[PDB]
């Protein structure tokens, strides 16, 4: 019986914040492509890890 | 005619500033997060005198 998982959090170090925000935070891609992963998961940036 | 003044510059703190040696911005992929925001991230990543 499969399990219902709804990922809504993305935790990354401060060194990956740029990539995390450009995956979730960018609305247009290329010369206009929407973004299927825009605001799908909210990101928090922390300095304790790494 | 003369001017007189008492002053001198200061260093605020060693770990609150940065200067890099490149700025190209060609297509905003050479330095967007390679050397312009790389320093931004470096400032984001620092540790005090307690680990």
């Amino acid at each position: 019986r499969p399990l219902d998982i709804r990922p809504n959090l993305l935790v990354v170090p401060t060194t990956l914040r740029s990539k995390a925000k450009e995956v979730v935070g960018v609305q247009r891609l290329a010369n206009g492509a929407d973004n299927p992963n825009f605001e799908l998961v909210q990101v928090l940036d922390t300095a304790w890890l790494n | 005619f003369m001017a007189d003044e008492y002053r001198y510059g200061v260093r605020s703190r060693c770990n609150v500033g940065f200067g890099f040696w490149q700025l190209a911005a060609m297509s905003t992929e050479e330095l967007n997060q390679v050397n312009f925001e790389k320093v931004y991230d470096a400032m984001r990543n620092q540790k005090a005198d307690g680990g």
